[PDB]
RNA sequence: CCAGAUCUUAAAGAUCAAAAGGAGCAGGUAUCAAGCACACCUAUAACGGUAGCUCAUAACGCCUUGCUCAACCACACCCC
């Protein structure tokens, strides 16, 4: 996990002259430390587009949208974790964690290195969608993992069965 | 008007409702009577298997679960 | 052209254009841009067509 | 000069489906076909399997396939002759630059 | 003959493309201009807010 | 309704007719049980 | 795409054309939705190695059925 630190002056403020010489009570004002949660996003974002794109002036580019999507991910998890039981808000977790992947799909299909890269930075991995959604249900689930354990048996058996077959010809051929 | 077709909808449910409230235990029957059908056709579909890819048992730790009859 | 397999990709390069693949492993690019609609049509006959004169004889 | 195939698949170009074999390539193809009630050109898709020396081929790549002179298996009549599109990684005909989707990355001059 | 004729047209049209490239690359840098002194005004006025 | 519709589902076929009471035949050939009385 | 059989003949033609294939087209039914090894890789020379293949663009079933007709397919007491 990562810890945008509670001093680390609220984005806005960043850039602007003669911050450091301002005394520590206006600094602790402008800190993260009295701030809402939505400019510790802020933050976020900022470092997150830092480290993992290229030019970080362009909205419009496919990644910055991944990256960004991403971090307001990470925050509907957090909001998962503390309540369990809203509904609503999961509703948006599950679409947005879609969308990301919808435009990794246009990263993969169109700039491959790219891609590439934001899937190492951002921990995020490509699963291709799985041809045939169908619900496994328990006949199904339990008639498949029989027939996996009978293929299973089968060619053991058909190991054993040549495997005699290659010790009692070549203790033939040898004496 | 359409309330016409209601009424003939609400007639038949009403008179399926109080079926199924006599009859209640006669179903109760047939349900199992069928699941304990399921259960076994489903127990051929896999011994078929064994019986066609020559093995003779039942491969090592199949206990067949009951998927049907599953209750409480 | 019944026996011809004719695919189409989209957006893939950010300028038109066609291919041919020819049985001798031969590959033709014809370049469409500003091109009209006609003049594509008229291109390709010349390049790969039939002479009136051989249609007319089969 | 006698080396054939008796297929009429001589030559085709799909998408890559999947990777799943050994130096093998599952590939999909799509022909038009002309529906003969609505009198309307739709796509039917036909998988090949094709061979790979360099198992080259990541999914969704725009393929060339030969056919090939002798089948391999019931199940592989093709070799892959060469890539297409690579995908993620297109290079235009024209101009032999990098590019994603209408976007050159290096442009001319 | 023909392949060749094919690959003259190729040519030409790929030099009317080039022309019209460096055009296009003429207006972009015009926009950048324009882009960059809004920007740049813009960024003239957060600054003084926040001061 | 639709093209793509239209083409995935066919065109319609006209369905196979529902042989009567004869089963497809002209006639048939009968014996007698009980001669009776039906009302209208 | 042709093995083979036969015919003609100064060795190559011709007629049928088995097997094997695949551009496309091809009965009803999805209340038949999953099938259960249906794949490939090694040319080493019959062993090893991967973990695959088919399928909602209808797999796998079930039901009915000769046909697209200068003809073609199938059977020849039943146990294909
Ligand atoms: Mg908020
Ligand atoms: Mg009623
Ligand atoms: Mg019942
Ligand atoms: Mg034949
Ligand atoms: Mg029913
Ligand atoms: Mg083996």
């Amino acid at each position: 996990q990562d810890d945008p630190p509670p001093s680390m002056l609220l984005l806005d403020y960043q850039n602007v002259p003669g911050i450091h010489k301002v005394d520590d009570v206006v600094k602790r004002l402008l800190s993260l430390e009295m701030a809402n949660q939505k400019e510790k996003l802020k933050i976020k974002k900022m470092q997150l587009m830092n480290k993992v794109l290229e030019n970080p002036e362009d909205t419009s580019s496919l990644e910055a949208r991944i990256v960004a999507l991403t971090v307001k991910i990470r925050n509907y998890e957090e909001h998962m974790q503390k309540h369990r039981k809203d509904k609503a808000h999961k509703r948006f977790l599950l679409m947005s964690i879609d969308q990301r992947k919808k435009m990794l799909k246009n990263l993969r299909e169109t700039n491959y290195a790219v891609f590439e890269k934001i899937c190492k930075e951002l921990g995020i991995e490509y699963t291709f969608p799985p041809p045939y959604h169908r619900k496994a249900h328990r006949r199904w689930v339990t008639k498949k993992a029989l027939c996996t354990q009978v293929f299973r048996e089968v060619q053991k058996l058909k190991k054993q069965k040549r495997a005699l077959r290659a010790a009692a010809v070549a203790a033939h051929k040898q004496g | 008007k359409n309330i016409l077709k209601i009424r003939r909808r609400k007639m038949n449910h009403h008179k399926y409702r109080k079926l199924v409230k006599r009859t209640r235990f006669l179903r109760r029957k047939v349900r199992e009577g069928r699941l304990r059908q399921k259960q076994v056709k489903f127990e051929r579909d896999l011994k078929r298997i064994w019986q066609k890819a020559g093995l003779k048992e039942a491969p090592a730790g199949w206990q067949t679960p009951k998927i049907y009859l599953k209750n409480q | 052209n019944p026996w011809v397999q004719i695919t189409m990709f989209k957006n893939m390069t950010p300028s038109p254009f066609l291919r041919f693949y020819l049985d001798s492993g031969e590959q033709v690019l014809v370049d469409v841009e500003s091109k009209s609609n006609k003049e594509i049509v008229e291109h390709i006959r010349k390049i790969l067509g039939k002479n009136e004169e051989t249609l007319e004889k089969e | 000069s006698i080396a054939r195939s008796s297929v009429h698949a001589k030559w085709v170009v799909g998408k890559v489906i999947g990777t799943a074999m050994q130096k093998t390539a599952k590939v999909r193809v799509t022909r038009l076909v002309l529906d003969p009630y609505l009198l309307k050109y739709f796509n039917k898709r036909k998988t090949y399997f094709a061979h790979d020396a360099l198992q080259q081929c990541t999914v969704g790549d725009i393929v060339l396939l030969k056919a090939l002179p002798v089948p391999r298996t019931k199940h592989v009549k093709h070799e892959l002759a060469e890539i297409i599109f690579k995908v993620g990684q297109v290079i235009d005909p024209v101009t032999g630059k990098p590019c994603a989707g209408t976007t050159y990355l290096e442009s001319p001059i | 003959e023909l392949m060749a004729w094919n690959q003259a047209e190729n040519q030409r049209l790929h030099e009317l493309r080039l022309a019209r490239l460096r055009q296009e690359a003429l207006e972009q840098e015009r926009r950048q201009a324009e882009e960059a002194v809004l920007q740049a005004r813009e960024a003239q006025a957060w600054a003084q807010l926040k001061e | 309704a639709t093209l793509n519709q239209m083409h995935r589902l066919g065109p319609p076929k006209h369905p196979p007719g529902k042989m009567g009471p004869t089963a497809g035949r002209p006639q048939l050939k009968g014996v007698v049980l009980r001669t009776f009385i039906r009302k209208p």
